[PDB]
């Protein structure tokens, strides 16, 4: 019964592994392992579910084991394993075959297969205990081994991707351990964490691998967001060792998410409102995507409230994921009408929820920006209003309050207006007119720019597939 | 002046008539707008039989 | 939907009725 | 992250800190660290000593100098510890006072001004004005809004005279590119 | 290795480069030599017209021309008179007189006046009374 | 060290074809000038 | 059936004029009653689920209606079940004969016509959409085709379906050829024109259910005194001054509604006062056509107050023009309207940028803003320019 259940599963993995083999083992292409190792995420998920964990073990009786005799055992050893006879020298594969890994040749030690087996062997590693979902000793004792692994292997063209996505359980595993029971030993387990991103980031450096520094980008800013130091984001992003032309576009909308919440801190919204609308277009629709564009939209409906302007009304009801964005409507229209006392009960029930996503200091900051969209309204309304009229509509303190709020609108150029003492009425100097003034060139300089831009670009995505067909052979 | 015979305005505040009427200019908005409309359909036929 | 059926109006319900309050009585 | 540090001392130099950013007027770790603490409603709302520079930047930009002053001067914590800054963020409100009446008012009478500076004689009023270099006519104060020299960094972007040289260009060296 | 390894990224871009402009400049490439060698076909005397009659077991077709009279010409070695019947309009080159394609077949009306209409629009709906 | 100075000369090998494809494509321009006009 | 679903909805809400909940109510127990329909009694629960003012009592007793039972029982269920199990017997037992005779494509195609109006009136919506399927593939010519557009359109107009119903609309009248059947253009002028009203056009609609011909009499479906009341709807949107003074006012086809039905106020006492220009008489009937027109019927109280913000700023708009400089107390006592009332009407507006217009609360005057310039219709591009780029950007990007 057990015995024909791991010969099932272990021959697909062959196959597979086998494929990726002759690839690398050709001058160098580093995109045909890379297109097989996406679904082999969604594959291996599937996989181990079935035939339970029987699978991985004659993988390693296979293989020569450099460091995984004793990995295998203390993997089994947490789930309390029946000895099924499985002992290491039963299932042999190899047979004496080239592919096969031919045994005396690496019983010799003349051939090194180290390079393409223990990199390889970390990776079904970390697939494993995501489905089970392990934790305490079993996450410190995987990343023990992988780091002095890691700085012993030269990390080729080749070997730079197969590691490139172990950092993410690294990081996953970390962060869920802390969350799920707080010590003083989950402390100063990231101490050594953040020294070993620094380290790799180095090395990879080098290489200019495009996909193996995404993913590093993605954590090493998401870190210190925990850790709240800005002077190591700040200098980290000032670099741009970031490339835009391999990356995917699942790591591509990871990146532009964090210079929005980098650059809200800065009251500098103008560059942060393009990067969480880049943000959306570059993450796909799909489900596995929905969290992404969740959190994203949450992000987008607090910094146009912060910008002084009421953003578009029809997102949240044309989205089907309005049940999460209902207490955002809420703030819009509190400060749209310039209701002093809604304002206050709108924060109080949703209160326990805006600690969730940290959005909830953002929300404190909308008392003043109550005051402040509410001038801008009924500016437009009246071009000259007296001093006492606007106290009888927002329900005001005195009238020495109202004059004064209204000199720091125009601090950043917002209302543009002036205020007249001696008259007793603020007038708005705005004429309107802009059609004989410079500024409209000023933004149509930049639409040719990014239409000549696509243009460039153009040409190297669509030509670029069409090099292979030239050199194969065609009827 | 509603009837679009002869443009102009009034005052009734203090009983005088202001400049009102001025001409149109072409080849800016209204024959812009009419080809936003079409280029809008044509672009919807691209990307749905591209994938 | 822009501007219009995201906030309704919630207003000019019973206001309109009572315009004509003043109409027939100031004058 | 450590729960087992309690003192008199450690949210008072927490605060200490809060109002030296904006005495020099720092955006970057004012609005930053606010969202980095253990507690962030306790600590920020029920206590006094760090919920002091939430309610002064706030009502700074709010435009309200009535109720914000009062916590500048008349308030409970300010005698002791706070009073060392009080001086310079005291100052940074009448730097900006001063810019505001340069835009939004042509002329203001000096009795007026008194009650905004928060000053118990005219002639304390005067003496910013001509360290400051304001012209003065009879009980009034007029603001000419003198400029600098261009504006801000980045040459070619909204910087020196005569832009529309390099808008003509941006449209010649971006279409010889077409054909590129 | 070092020095290697920063200039390992030019074995890549260096190549895509040299072959994504190898079809553009061919593009362009073949466009010279197919109107300078034009000169050959223009300077050629074209094919006559004419349409298939019948055929022989020798290989030979009979092409009638509309203006002139009939011919019997050799078929294309590339196709077979299996393929061709009668009432075809096909091509005759000038030069060795034989078949060169096919045009197009005979048209549905003929003689003088030719009626043909298959399904028409009258129905019994359209018919009252 | 033999085999590493090879890497060398191989991206000079591709820079010569690479310059001057970018200026025949701007030749050939040239060439189809007096190609459609003569014939 | 009749009117398909108006008196079902008639009772939903109603603000006033209690004496038509009593009609209402009576009128949906008697056409269901006397049609063969039997499920579309038993929809009477589920569409006033989560309303105001609801007519159902089961667990709730606020109901204000004098006829508080819309509820399915089995007493109607058995009688109507009776009716439709006894003539499907005896249409089946025809059809059948036919279909292994299979002489000619009329009888096969009759038959399943027949059945269409059947399974519509038995209360089948699934079923009925099957029976199109067959008689598809037995039409004769396009005429055979239409008949599958109007079952369509019948039976999408219970849930008020704006897409499967209005995309196969357009599909049935252009086939090959369009022409000037009035099969086809004369429905294209009423059934498409429904569907305009739920998705907010206003401008297409202006265009059909205005400007046409004289009858458009669908029985069953639409009268003759009901598609004209919408005329007065779409009309006061797109056709400006101009054509409210010849296709609306002046059109002979209003003039006899007019002298005949004199409760509508809306052809009639709306297109004389906005023509008039004057607020003063304006004002009453607003009130008067918003309760006995816009609330009643289905396709309008689902606007209601949003199409009563695009009446009151037509006449702000044409006022504006009338003048530049104008007291605030001297246009109260000229047109009767109130000063606390006027600042709440042109705040709704102004704002949005909807109307330019500046007031001086000092002297308590109102002054006139420029209503077009260069740069406000550049302003309009920004969008639309920059609309169409991120679609090019976002899905060129998609597909590479």
């Amino acid at each position: 019964l057990h015995h024909s259940e791991k010969k099932y599963a272990e021959e697909d993995q062959v196959q597979e592994l086998l494929k990726v083999l002759n690839e690398i083992s050709k001058t160098t292409l580093t995109l045909d392992p890379r297109y097989i190792w996406r679904s082999l995420k969604d594959l291996s998920s599937l996989r181990n579910q079935e035939l339970l964990n029987a699978e991985t073990l004659c993988f390693t009786v296979n293989v020569l084991y450099p460091d995984s005799s004793s990995f295998k055992k203390n993997l089994l050893k947490f789930i309390t394993s029946n000895h099924k006879s499985s002992v290491p020298g039963s299932a042999e594969l190899r047979n004496s075959y080239p592919a096969s890994f031919y045994s005396v040749n690496t019983e010799k030690k003349t051939i090194e297969v180290t390079a393409e087996i223990n990199c390889f062997m970390h990776l079904l590693v970390q697939l494993f205990l995501w489905d089970s979902k392990e934790l305490e000793q079993l996450v410190e004792f995987n990343r023990k081994v992988v780091i002095p692994n890691l700085l012993c292997y030269y990390n080729l063209r080749s070997l730079n991707l197969i590691n490139a996505k172990l950092w993410f359980y690294i990081y996953l595993s970390h962060e869920t351990l802390a969350r799920s029971s707080e010590e003083i030993n989950s402390d100063n387990q990231n101490i050594i964490l953040r020294s070993t991103m620094m380290k790799f980031l180095k090395i990879a450096s080098l290489k200019h691998d495009n996909e193996t520094k995404a993913m590093l980008i993605n954590l090493i800013l998401r870190d210190f967001l925990n850790n709240g130091e800005v002077d190591s984001a700040s200098d980290f992003i000032s670099k741009l060792e970031y490339p835009h032309t391999d990356v995917s576009s699942s790591l591509e909308a990871r990146y532009f998410f964090y210079l929005s919440k980098i650059n809200a801190i800065q009251l500098d919204y103008s560059t942060a409102n393009e990067y969480i609308i880049a943000a959306i277009r570059k993450a796909p629709h799909n489900s596995k995507s929905l969290g992404f564009l969740q959190q994203s939209n949450k992000l987008h409906c607090c910094i146009q409230l912060l910008m002084g302007d009421i953003p578009e009304l029809s997102f949240f009801h044309q989205s089907n994921m309005q049940k999460s964005l209902l207490p955002y409507y809420h703030l819009t229209k509190a400060v749209k009408l310039g209701d002093l006392k809604k304002f206050t009960s709108t924060i109080t029930k949703y209160k326990q929820l805006l600690l969730k996503d940290d959005t909830y200091q953002l929300c404190v900051r909308l008392r003043s920006n109550v005051i402040k969209t509410g001038i801008r309204i009924i500016s437009l309304t009246y071009k000259k209003i007296s001093l006492r009229d606007i106290c009888l509509k927002l329900n005001l303190d005195s009238e020495q309050t109202v004059e004064y709020m209204v000199s720091r609108a125009i601090r950043d150029g917002v209302i543009e207006a002036k205020i007249n003492h001696e008259d007793g009425f603020i007038e708005t100097t705005e004429l309107l007119n802009i059609y004989d003034s410079e500024d409209p060139q000023q933004v149509f300089d930049e639409r040719i720019k990014f239409a000549n831009q696509l243009h460039d670009e153009y040409l190297v995505s669509m030509r670029y597939p069409e090099d292979k067909k030239t050199q194969q052979n065609e009827k | 002046i509603l009837d679009k015979i002869f443009y102009g305005v009034l005052d009734q505040g203090n009983g005088w008539l202001y400049v009102y009427e001025t001409p149109n200019q072409d080849a800016t908005y209204d024959s812009a707008l009419e080809l936003v409309g079409q280029l809008n359909k044509v672009v919807d036929q691209l990307f749905e039989k591209a994938s | 939907e822009n501007w219009d059926d995201v906030e309704v109006d919630d207003d000019f319900t019973n206001e309109l009725k009572a315009e004509l309050d003043r109409y027939k009585r100031e004058n | 992250n450590h729960k087992l540090s309690e003192s008199d001392k450690k949210s008072k130099l927490i605060s200490l800190y809060l109002l030296n950013l904006l005495s020099q007027n720092n955006t970057t770790k004012f609005h930053s660290e606010l969202q980095y603490l253990d507690k962030h409603i306790k600590n920020l709302e029920d206590d006094s000593l760090l919920s002091y520079p939430i309610k002064l930047d706030r009502w700074l930009m709010e435009g309200s100098y009535q109720k914000a002053w009062d916590l500048l001067q008349s308030g409970s914590q300010n005698i002791s510890e706070f009073d060392s800054f009080t001086d310079i963020l005291k100052s940074a409100i009448r730097d900006e006072i001063a810019k505001n009446t340069e835009l939004s008012y042509d002329f203001l009478p000096l009795s007026n001004i008194k009650a905004l500076l928060f000053f118990n004689n005219e002639k304390e009023t005067e003496k910013f004005a001509l360290e400051r270099n304001w012209p003065i006519v009879n009980s009034k104060v007029y603001f000419n809004n003198q400029s600098k020299e261009k504006a801000d960094y980045e040459d070619e972007m909204m910087h020196e005279e005569d832009q529309k040289t390099n808008i003509i260009e941006k449209a010649m060296d971006y279409a010889i590119s077409i054909e590129n | 290795e070092q020095k290697i390894q920063e200039t390992e990224l030019k074995i890549r871009s260096k190549t895509e480069n040299v072959r994504r402009l190898e079809a553009q400049r061919n593009a362009l490439n073949d466009k010279v030599r197919f109107i300078k060698d034009e000169l050959r076909l223009l300077q050629e005397p074209g094919s006559y017209v004419g349409e298939v009659i019948k055929i022989v077991s020798d290989k030979k077709v009979l092409v009638k021309v509309q203006p002139e009279g009939k011919y019997i010409v050799d078929v294309a070695k590339d196709i077979n008179v299996k393929d061709l019947k009668a009432s075809q309009r096909v091509c005759l080159r000038s030069d060795s007189y034989m078949l060169h394609k096919v045009l197009e077949n005979k048209a549905d009306p003929l003689v003088s006046l030719m009626m043909v209409e298959k399904v028409p629009d009258s129905t019994y709906d359209m018919v009252g009374g | 060290y033999f085999k590493l100075k090879k890497l060398e000369k191989e991206y000079e090998l591709l820079t010569l074809q690479e310059d001057y494809i970018k200026d025949e494509q701007r030749h050939l321009k040239r060439e189809l000038k007096r190609a459609q006009e003569e014939v | 059936n009749y009117e398909v679903s108006e008196k079902a909805f008639l009772l939903t809400q109603s603000k006033v004029s209690i004496e038509q909940r009593k009609e209402a109510a009576e009128f949906v127990l008697a056409k269901i009653k006397e049609e063969e329909m039997a499920p579309y009694y038993k929809y009477l629960c589920e569409e006033y689920l989560v309303n105001n003012g609801q007519s159902d009592l089961e667990h709730d007793e606020k109901s204000d209606s004098l006829n508080e039972w819309i509820k399915f029982d089995q007493e109607l269920y058995n009688e109507l079940c009776k009716k439709n199990e006894s003539k499907i017997k005896e249409l089946n037992e025809k059809i059948q004969k036919l279909e292994e005779d299979d002489e000619g494509e009329l009888e096969q195609a009759q038959a399943w016509i027949n059945l269409g109006e059947y399974y519509a009136q038995i209360g089948d919506k699934d079923n009925a959409e099957k029976t199109l399927g067959k008689s598809l593939s037995k039409a004769i010519s396009t005429g055979a085709k239409i008949d599958v557009m109007l079952t369509i359109a019948r039976l999408g107009f219970f849930y008020n379906d704006q897409l499967y119903v209005k995309e196969k609309l357009e599909a049935v009248n252009s086939m090959i050829e369009k022409g000037g059947d009035w099969e086809r253009r004369n429905r294209y002028k009423t059934y498409y024109g429904i569907h305009c009203l739920a998705v907010r056009n206003f401008k297409e609609a202006a265009k059909l259910l205005v400007d046409s011909l004289a009858t458009f009499t669908s029985i069953e479906l639409t009268s003759y005194e009901s598609i004209a009341t919408y005329a007065s709807v779409t009309g006061l949107f797109t056709l400006e001054r101009t054509d409210l003074k010849s296709k609306v006012i002046d059109s002979p086809e209003l003039l006899s509604l007019i002298s005949t039905t004199a409760a509508l106020q809306s052809i009639s006492s709306l297109t004389i006062s906005l023509y008039a220009s004057d607020y003063a008489s304006y004002f009453p009937y607003l009130l008067e056509t918003y309760a006995n027109v816009l609330i009643p019927c289905k396709y309008l109280n689902r606007h209601a107050d949003f199409f009563v913000r695009e009446m009151r700023r037509k006449v702000y708009a044409q006022l504006l023009e009338s003048y530049k400089t104008l007291s605030l107390k001297s246009m109260a006592s000229a047109f009767g309207v109130s000063v606390a009332f006027l600042d709440n009407d042109l705040g709704k507006f102004i704002p949005n940028k909807q109307l330019n217009c500046v007031i001086d609360r000092v002297n308590g005057i109102v002054e006139t803003n420029r209503p077009d310039n260069k740069n406000a219709q550049y302003h309009l591009l920004v969008k639309q320019g920059d609309g169409l780029l991120t679609k090019l950007q976002k899905y060129g990007a998609a597909v590479r």
